[PDB]
Order: C-alpha cells, then sequence, then structure tokens
C-alpha cells in the first residue's frame, strides 16, 4: 500500500516563506525519487521541484528557482520543500510525486505513477472578509459578494430542495475578495407560495446569514 | 526548456466514439513520454509511460504511440468513466506538461435561458452594485456575453465563469459578473444583457429600466 500524505499548506502574506512536508509509506524511500508537482486553478499542471532518492541532486522550475529549498530525510521518510519569498503567482495546489519505473544510475528523469492527496498554498495580502449575502417562469438565487478565505455553502431550505440549482465557481477580483453565484429556476406563479431561503455557511469566520427570498 | 503542447485543446465526443489525442515537443524526447488523466476534484492517475507502455490497471482501450517529437494518445472506444481532461508529461529533458485536452460530453445543441437581476436593495445600501445576466443549460461551451449600459456594449468590466457539464444533462451553465460603484450605477436607467450563442437563432435581449 503505497500513499504519500502532505501537510504544511496555509495562508502567507506576498514576501512571506512557508514550508510543505510529505511523508512516504509503503516502498522503498531510499530508491525512488521524488518531486514537487502545483497546478494553479485554472491552468495546466507544472513541475516545480524534485530531489534524488540517495545522491541529494536537486532540480528546480524555471519559475521558481532560486526561491524554493527541496530536502528529504530518508532516515525519517519524508521529503520537504521550503517556499521562501512567496507572491500570488505561487498560489497552487501542491502534490508530492513519486518516480515510476526505477533507475539504475543515481539520479535521473522520469514519471510520477503515485500521487499525494494534495495541500492548498494561497499567497495574498488577506483581508479576512465575511460574506456578503444579498436577495411565465422567472429563476431566482443569492448573491454571495466579498469574503474570505474559501468556502462557502449555499443550500437552499436547509437542502431540501435541489433539483434545478447550479451553484457557480468563484472569481477572485483585483481586490482579493471571492464572489459566486447560487441560481435556481421555478415558476413565477409561485413566488408567494413557495418560500426560498438561502442558507450561507463561512466556517472560518463562524458565520451564518440567512436572507429570505420574498416577492418583491 | 522542453515545451510540451497538445492539439486539440478541447473536443467533444460520445460513448464509443474513436478519441486521438496529440502532444508535441519542442525538442526530441525520443520515448520519454507519459500520459495521465485526471478527473475534477481527483488526483492524476498515471495511465501510459515509455510513450508506449501502459501503466497497470489502466483499461486495455487505452494505448499510446509515436516517438521522436510527434506522439499520439488514442482511446478505442470511448466509455463513460473516460469524461476528463488528459495530460501528457515529457521526462527526456527535465520535466514539463501539455496544456491539457478537455474530451467534453457531447450532447444535442441546448440555447440558453437568459436572465438579468439587478442589484438588490441591501448591496445598494452598501455602495456597491452588481448586476448579473445568466445564461443556464446550454451547449455547446463556446458561448459570448455581452453587456449594454443605456444600449452602449460594455468591455473589460466583466468577468464570467462555467460550470462543468450536468451529470444529468450534459448542459453547461454560466455566470458573468458586471461590477459598478454604486455611483456610476445610479447615473443611468436601463441596463441591457444582450446574448448571442450558437443555439440561438438570432441574439437575445433582456432588458429593464430601474423602476
Amino acid at each position: 500500500q503505497v500513499q504519500l500524505l502532505e501537510s504544511g499548506g496555509g495562508m502567507v502574506q506576498p514576501g512571506g516563506s512557508l514550508r510543505l512536508s510529505c511523508t512516504a509509506s509503503g516502498f522503498s524511500f531510499s530508491n525512488y525519487g521524488m518531486s514537487w508537482v502545483r497546478q494553479a486553478p485554472g491552468k495546466g499542471p507544472e513541475w516545480v521541484s524534485g530531489i534524488s532518492g540517495s545522491s541529494g541532486d536537486t532540480y528546480y522550475a524555471d519559475s521558481v528557482k532560486g526561491r524554493f529549498t527541496i530536502s528529504r530525510d530518508n532516515s525519517k521518510n519524508t521529503v520537504n520543500l521550503q517556499m521562501n519569498s512567496l507572491r500570488a503567482e505561487d498560489t497552487a495546489v501542491y502534490y508530492c510525486a513519486k518516480e515510476g519505473g526505477f533507475c539504475s544510475s543515481a539520479t535521473c528523469y522520469y514519471y510520477f505513477d503515485c500521487w499525494g492527496q494534495g495541500t492548498l498554498v494561497t499567497v495574498s495580502s488577506a483581508s479576512t472578509k465575511g460574506p456578503s449575502v444579498f436577495p411565465g417562469t422567472a429563476a431566482l438565487g443569492c448573491l454571495v459578494k466579498d469574503y474570505f478565505p474559501e468556502p462557502v455553502t449555499v443550500s437552499w431550505n436547509s437542502g431540501a430542495l435541489t433539483s434545478g440549482v447550479h451553484t457557480f465557481p468563484a472569481v477572485l477580483q483585483s481586490s482579493g475578495l471571492y464572489s459566486l453565484s447560487s441560481v435556481v429556476t421555478v415558476p413565477s406563479s409561485s413566488l408567494g407560495t413557495q418560500t426560498y431561503i438561502c442558507n450561507v455557511n463561512h466556517k472560518p469566520s463562524n458565520t451564518k446569514v440567512d436572507k429570505r427570498v420574498e416577492p418583491k | 526548456d522542453i515545451q510540451m503542447t497538445q492539439s486539440p485543446l478541447s473536443l467533444s465526443a460520445s460513448v464509443g466514439d474513436r478519441v486521438t489525442i496529440t502532444c508535441r515537443a519542442t525538442q526530441s524526447i525520443n520515448n520519454w513520454l507519459a500520459w495521465y488523466q485526471q478527473k475534477s476534484g481527483k488526483a492524476p492517475k498515471l495511465l501510459i509511460y515509455k510513450a508506449s507502455r501502459l501503466e497497470s490497471g489502466v483499461p486495455s482501450r487505452f494505448s499510446g504511440s509515436g516517438s521522436g517529437t510527434e506522439f499520439t494518445l488514442t482511446i478505442s472506444s470511448l466509455q463513460p468513466d473516460d469524461f476528463a481532461t488528459y495530460y501528457c508529461q515529457q521526462y527526456g529533458s527535465s520535466w514539463t506538461f501539455g496544456q491539457g485536452t478537455k474530451v467534453e460530453i457531447k450532447r444535442t445543441v441546448a440555447a440558453p435561458s437568459v436572465f438579468i437581476f439587478p442589484p438588490s436593495d441591501e448591496q445598494l445600501k452598501s455602495g456597491t452594485a452588481s448586476v448579473v445576466c445568466l445564461l443556464n443549460n446550454f451547449y455547446p461551451r463556446e458561448a459570448k456575453v455581452q453587456w449594454k449600459v443605456d444600449n452602449a456594449l460594455q468591455s473589460g468590466n466583466s468577468q464570467e465563469s462555467v460550470t462543468e457539464q450536468d451529470s444529468k444533462d450534459s448542459t453547461y451553465s454560466l455566470s458573468s459578473t458586471l461590477t459598478l460603484s454604486k455611483a456610476d450605477y445610479e447615473k443611468h436607467k436601463v441596463y441591457a444583457c444582450e446574448v448571442t450563442h450558437q443555439g440561438l437563432s438570432s441574439p437575445v435581449t433582456k432588458s429593464f429600466n430601474r423602476g
């Protein structure tokens, strides 16, 4: 049973530093070489860092060369990535990978056969903000705007009526806050008959705001 | 310093179809090429390594061909579990990924239903106005949303977001948000979003007066 477990991700300000970890088990850590692969939301994956199993040769991506530092402790079966001077473009989801097949030499290039779950690294001047809920056939919904951080949970009538509901992915604005929407379609004749209340919860701020949708 | 370019960027197909994805390298990488499958919310999974070797447990319908600078991935008979994005990766010199190939679920063309939403009184009382135009359950994914303020088409001041294909009916949904200050919103009366789409014979205009 081969598995990789990440740890260390979180939230930092631009210019700050952060440290990742990855505990491996199930195989012979000393033999296989490791690597760190990240993927920014909305783009393709990119290789970031890489280290051999025993020799100690290390490689870094062009966009991160000189800032990051990859290391491993074969005695404790851990590989760690130190991320100094983090920037906005460094915000991504970071994985640790394992070399596929084998290597006859000491350090070499490879494909990744086993991956970790994935840890999240966010870099922003984090103004912590709570979510703002706003209230023949026509569709209604709730608009959550300007919240930090992710995620927000929206439900209609406490999860009872869920058919025809489409919750949209959030977008990031030049100010640093998020915004999304959750819609649902109903016949306009059910304004006063059917009452729709969206239940927007924000676990980081411990703030739930219910805004009843009444006929306007 | 080798750059990997996949072709096609996106392709919509049906179960049973033959699907071929191309992957090109800048410099010659002999046969050090891998392919991965990723589903939304899941880790990537290895499909093929060393250009032509199948990863254990991958179905027999996946195969791979090529050497040098040109490579292909072929799915002999596409299955429901196979709708996903596919990436190639070279490891002949360092490690670089292709840009991704999206396999969209094929379905019949569907016109969006269009709705416009004024900013709410609760929002206005706070100093910002967001006007929303919704395009509901459409196909294909390619769609144009245009914002008109006093019938003046807007550009540069909107952002959009689109969902993946619905797992029940294979449609898409799309959000577009126009953000203006409360002041600028109150200087004008007529707000209109006009939608052109391949499912619509002609542009649909939906419109209100702020009152």
